[PDB]
């Protein structure tokens, strides 16, 4: 009776159940199919590795990650993730759970339907529904209209949101995200003589990253404070035991975000492009954007990620503006809480598109449902 | 050449650089390895802010020479 | 599921009047079913919608209900009854009526598209090539696509101000137009149409992200065309560049009086105007109608026996019915947003 | 570079400009002999209403261009 | 090493050339669940092939891929060769160049579509496909002649000239041991016992191969044992019962003669034999009389070739001289011939390249393997 | 669906007439609406009803290889082993029938609608002229497509001596197969073409009421039965259409001027087409076939009078209803074959 929910991510499928207020699980988003030699051998029927053991088998697979940039791919390697999610990992049947989905922003008109066809003719899905991951996340703040920040692996929208309604015309894509940090922080520590540059390094820089790093009020001040005093300076047991100091790259890292010539990109920081998305907008709405800006993701769960940003929203603005950056406790779910949220919602039992909808109408019901 | 900079914290910072460089590309070449702004960046060697568009060779900087380093602290 | 689905929606309070009448009649259409005991009924409702008369509509269906209110449900009825004596219109928020207008374009044009050897529009080149005022440019090549075609009607913008101004002096509904000339400047929009630009739209039907201009209303004016139809959408308050093809039409007319067939074209220029006006954003169809439907530019038409569809049109449920699901899930998702809100102001 | 703009009345405000001169000076520039408030104008050459924001150099503007001008009586 | 493949109606009879019997036969059946139920938790496990689907058979739903002889479904298949690659056979297929086996009057689709599955799908590097029954032929030892090629679902009389098929004369009979499998059933329960269900067909498979026989006048036959208990034979069903076969032992394969016991108006296996002879050259003829070589599971029932030598020398003239040869190892000779012909020398320039793969397209097979 | 439509084709009955209505269907729902095959399906209902089989079964066959990508093999093939072989007898083409039988009742209201009974008022006459005088003289009026009809059916008494001098000139007639046997009643409470003891669909039967049974003559060469298998038999061919035919030579001389005589003339000879098919007198194409003659086309082509035959632009309905009559039957057939061989196990 449970309505799964899922994050189709671009690094991290989320899902679970509509009562929890947590993902219940959540894996990469990858899938490998071993890339030389046929050591499908013996593996009857293995010819695919998707999930934790898609990069537990990293050298023995080639891995295809779809649903990189926010947008699926290939539509043949993103079934066996939902395969993945629905039998493996949340030991359903998908034929019995109605399944909310999450689409990114601006996904093209395309893409939807096919995945609405995926559901109902693969799984059967008694019914389903496609969502803007921001606007849900937006929804799990209370709010129906504002700006949300969705930062991830690998892309970062900012969706402006009215009335429900992400406003096509605002949204804008940055294409800078955590994995080019994690890859960042992997330079900026290599170059203090530490050596990460191995995949399997990648990901104990990921935990360096999650663990420690943080974003400074003032990079500036907090450069001098890591020369003039050893205080940011913090210590990380990288499982060979080896403990390292991780002290200026804490923030620098970070950074990349709100300055991303450090990336070699002459883009826009996440300050200035929320405010050329806020600027895309009338400029009757762009108050209460101002006043509702909910951080949502996981690039955005880095400490001081909203001090900050008020502090440089608040610089490219009117003096008058209540500039409020929002950042829920929980953004790294949010997109997933709001959406288990919706799912439970009674009235949303009648914005489902159930399966004799489609039956009717064929793949191009989402359309018209879901909005 | 293999000049030494030091920040207040006493660590150093070694960087590699010729005597046809203007502290411009010194002060820069701080700011690849450590992420110091170079307008942040005052380098004092023998009493003196090195003036960036001048060469290390004006102040007789040479081998070795340990240059120091005090970022300037401001908007805080 | 419409029972409630329905009766979710009339809760929402900013329902129009255009909304009740297509939400309605959709639990009419569901619920009863189609027993051609009363297609005559949605038949007509479909067309009255088009021509605005939302009132008689109403009373038609809440009618058409009490007879059959033993087929349908008391709830839902009752609950129709009680929104109605209430239910208004505000111009600059006609969200249904918008997409019902901007799709009815296509169909309008589409029907041209058959209808048209695109002979007349090659024949009132000359009639603009005459009336142009001097420092607009004459139109010399073919006009054989209807691309083409579009882009010379909407070139009669160039006479305005300066031949417009005789025609328009006689109107006694133009001068109640209300935009105001605050240039608020153009603003970006993905919604076709005299849509508004920040208004929800399906996924299908989004154009390419382009710059709207952005219009106001004056709201002082005393009878001013929003006052005295709220049921309008408002992009600008009203053509005065119909006096322009007005010009250019009394010319084809008396240049073409004798042609049999000149009822027929007259309305192929007079109707491609609405479409591409409700397509391309300029106004809506009230705003252009209402304008030639005025008694001294009739004398024209009746003058030389040119009696004008204004582009009614046989079927308009296609549009209907996505109009209808337009307003059902914008307003069942109202209803979501606001029991999303009592659960978040019901913690902490 | 003197353009001659003119009226309905047939009448020409000789005008002085250079290329790189945005139709929206040259509106108003036309507030200033005659006082037509520039957003009553509508500026027409080469049977195109001139854009605001293009220069005249993008219209092929040069020594002698009757512009003509079209104001607008929006007024009710 | 080269692996050859039987892409068989009932059996997939596979294995590598050189050795003399397929190291690996199962059943072409592939099963997808019925419901989602029993997925849940398995890894991507959308298919069970082979004997696993014959013993998960109630939570699966099997489909028979190459039944009757063409290769219905294409993505079934790959899974039917993937199983025989690399879980049965255990070999890596990027490293074995492959013959495949083709029915007779496979549609020249078909044909591309095998060597287009083989070289993308699994890097095979080099391919050949081949017919069934020139393959039976060439154990046999011979280029020409005509083989009652039998099977679970599909017999075909192909006759051969040349080592090449002839399209003009090949025949095709649906009556295969499937239908004999299910007559015998029938014949058995009417006599008393009771097999029904597919586990029942199972081992009326077994009192089908191991007990009956082709009896060479069938109405002797039914007297002997209407006045005898010389034919009757014991089996032990696995349920612990013993159970008795007597008329039963003959009747059933007398359903390839007499296939009227199934309801068809078919020509049985002699004249199917004779219209294919007849609808050749009469120079041919002769000498496809005299090597009638048999092939198949079906034609391994004892007694079918002295019958049949009977049957066909009263339909033919008076003269002839006629031949039905039958090797004792029949069942998997399309197999034997194919590894016969796999591991010769001369074979090692029939094979269809990669390279010409690339050039040719799917269609080289037709320049190559006829 | 493929597996409906598959359990469907085994059914050994099955005719040609079945596989279209039966293929047409997975056709349309497989497809479904894409009306890039709209054009397909309409023809397709056209040629049927026209009695070209042999064609639409080709470009069926044919759209699907086309168009396989987007359909199971299984039936594709089925479809495609199934047809070669498939045949029509004439004795039991029982979905025609309900097709035919059902199109009687479209073309009635059609020819009720564009009707003013105007034409039958004043075939009136030259049915009082060309009577034999054994003949009653219609001299009321008709205000009715019922009294039309009771009319146009009466023309059945100018038969035998009036229709005598045209039948002469035929060459099909002469191929009768009506066996002169007497066989006599059996009552039926299915409409139309539909035989007795077929099934039917408990909304389309009407009251009981006494039926005539008649046979087949299959020792005549040339039998219309054998030339045109696919028409179902239920008297062969129509030699009242001479005698309609001799009304109507009269009407078209005696208004060879009018200029509506194309409408008028179609309104006759397509509720005589209805009402035969309707009341059980004889099939669509026994009629048909006659008034097609050579010989009996010249009197309309030297009136420039253009037949359309009952050809009407929407058979919809009624290809559906056959559809899902085909569907049943053939279904049914498995069903009762399983349960034979569930009995068959028991005995
Ligand atoms: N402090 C932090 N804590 C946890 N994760 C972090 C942190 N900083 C960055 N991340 C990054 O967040 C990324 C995961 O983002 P998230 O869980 O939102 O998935 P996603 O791919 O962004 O999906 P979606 O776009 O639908 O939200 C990881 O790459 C991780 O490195
Ligand atoms: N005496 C017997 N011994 C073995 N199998 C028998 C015997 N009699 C009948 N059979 C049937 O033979 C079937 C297998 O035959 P076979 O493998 O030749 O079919 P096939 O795969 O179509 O072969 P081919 O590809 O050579 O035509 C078995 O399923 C069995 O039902």
């Amino acid at each position: 009776i449970a309505a799964l929910v899922i994050d189709n991510g671009s690094g991290m499928c989320k899902a679970g159940f509509a009562g929890d207020d947590a993902p219940r699980a959540v894996f990469p988003s990858i899938v490998g199919r071993p890339r030389h030699q046929g050591v499908m051998v013996g593996m009857g029927q293995k010819d695919s590795y998707v999930g934790d053991e898609a990069q537990s088998k990293r050298g023995i697979l080639t891995l295809k990650y779809p649903i990189e940039h926010g947008i699926v791919t290939n539509w043949d390697d993103m079934e066996k993730i939902w395969h993945h999610t629905f039998y493996n990992e949340l030991r359903v049947a998908p034929e019995e759970h109605p399944v909310l989905l999450t689409e990114a922003p601006l996904n093209p008109k395309a893409n939807r339907e096919k995945m609405t066809q995926i559901m109902f003719e693969t799984f059967n899905t008694p019914a389903m529904y496609v969502a803007i991951q921001a606007v849900l996340s937006l929804y799990a703040s209370g709010r129906t209209t504002g700006i949300v920040m969705d930062s991830g692996d690998g892309v970062t929208h900012t969706v402006p949101i009215y009335e429900g309604y992400a406003l096509p015309h605002a949204i804008l894509r940055l294409d800078l995200a955590g994995r080019d940090l994690t890859d960042y922080l992997m330079k900026i520590l290599t170059e203090r003589g530490y050596s990460f540059t191995t995949t399997a390094e990648r990901e104990i820089v990921r935990d360096i990253k999650e663990k420690l790093c943080y974003v400074a009020l003032d990079f500036e001040q907090e450069m001098a404070t890591a020369a003039s005093s050893s205080s940011l300076e913090k210590s990380y047991e990288l499982p060979d035991g080896q403990v390292i100091t991780i002290g200026n790259e804490r923030f620098r890292c970070p950074e990349a975000l709100f300055q991303p010539s450090f990336l070699g990109m002459e883009s826009c920081g996440i300050h200035e492009t929320t405010f050329n998305s806020i600027m895309k907008c009338d400029v009757d709405i762009r108050k209460d954007l101002y006043a509702n800006t909910v951080l949502s993701g996981g690039t955005t769960m880095y400490p001081g990620i909203a001090d900050r940003m008020q502090k440089e929203i608040t610089a490219l603005a009117p003096s008058t503006m209540k500039i409020k950056i929002i950042a829920p406790p929980e953004r790294k779910y949010s997109v997933w809480i709001g959406g288990s949220i919706l799912a439970s919602l009674s009235t949303f039992q009648q914005m489902w598109i159930s399966k004799q909808e489609y039956d009717e109408s064929g793949p191009s019901i989402v359309h018209r449902k879901c909005f | 050449m293999q000049i030494f900079v030091k920040t207040l914290t006493g660590k150093t910072i070694t960087l590699e650089v010729e005597p046809s460089d203007t502290i411009e590309n010194v002060k820069a070449k701080i700011q690849d390895k450590e992420g110091i702004p170079p307008d942040q960046q005052r380098l004092i060697f023998a009493g003196k802010q090195l003036e960036d568009g001048r060469t290390l060779s004006d102040y007789n900087i040479q081998k070795e020479s340990t240059l120091h380093l005090v970022l300037r602290l401001r908007g805080g | 599921k419409i029972e409630l689905s329905i009766s979710l929606s009339l809760d929402s309070p900013k329902l129009d009047e255009s909304d009740f009448i297509l939400l309605s009649v959709k639990y009419l259409e569901k619920s009863l079913g189609k027993k051609k005991e009363f297609s005559g009924f949605f038949e007509d409702i479909e067309k009255l919608y088009f021509k605005q008369n939302y009132k008689e509509a109403i009373e038609k269906i809440l009618d058409f209900c009490k007879k059959n209110e033993s087929l349908l449900s008391e709830q839902v009825v009752q609950r129709l009854a009680e929104v109605a004596p209430r239910l208004k219109s505000n111009p600059k928020d006609n969200e249904s009526r918008r997409l019902y207008e901007t799709l009815y374009a296509d169909h309008l044009e589409s029907v041209i598209k058959q209808e048209s050897d695109l002979s007349v529009f090659n024949e009132l080149r000359d009639s603009y090539n005459a009336v142009k005022p001097e420092y607009a440019v004459t139109h010399e090549t073919e006009i054989k696509t209807l691309d083409e075609a579009k882009q010379f009607i909407l070139s009669f913008v160039m006479l305005n101000d300066n031949v417009e101004l005789p025609l328009k002096a006689q109107s006694e509904r133009y001068p109640k137009k209300d935009r105001s000339r605050e240039e608020l400047g153009n603003t970006p929009s993905a919604n076709p149409g005299i849509m508004k630009p920040n208004s929800p739209n399906f996924t299908d039907n989004l154009v390419p992200v382009r710059d709207v201009p952005k219009i106001a209303i004056n709201e002082k004016v005393a009878g001013g065309y929003s006052k005295t139809k709220p049921t309008t959408p408002f992009v600008a308050s009203l053509s005065g560049t119909t006096y322009s093809l007005m010009v250019v039409l009394t010319d084809y007319i008396e240049k073409h009086k004798t042609d049999k067939d000149i009822e027929k074209k007259v309305n192929q220029i007079i109707n491609l105007w609405i479409s591409s006006y409700i397509k391309e954003g300029y106004h809506s169809y009230s705003e252009v109608v209402d304008v030639l439907t005025e008694p001294f530019l009739q004398s024209i038409f009746d003058k030389a026996n040119i009696k004008l569809n204004y582009g009614v049109l046989d079927d308009t449920h296609a549009e209907f019915r996505k109009a209808q699901d337009y307003v059902f899930g914008l307003t069942i998702q109202s209803a979501m947003h606001h029991e999303l809100q009592e659960r978040f102001k019901n913690k902490e």
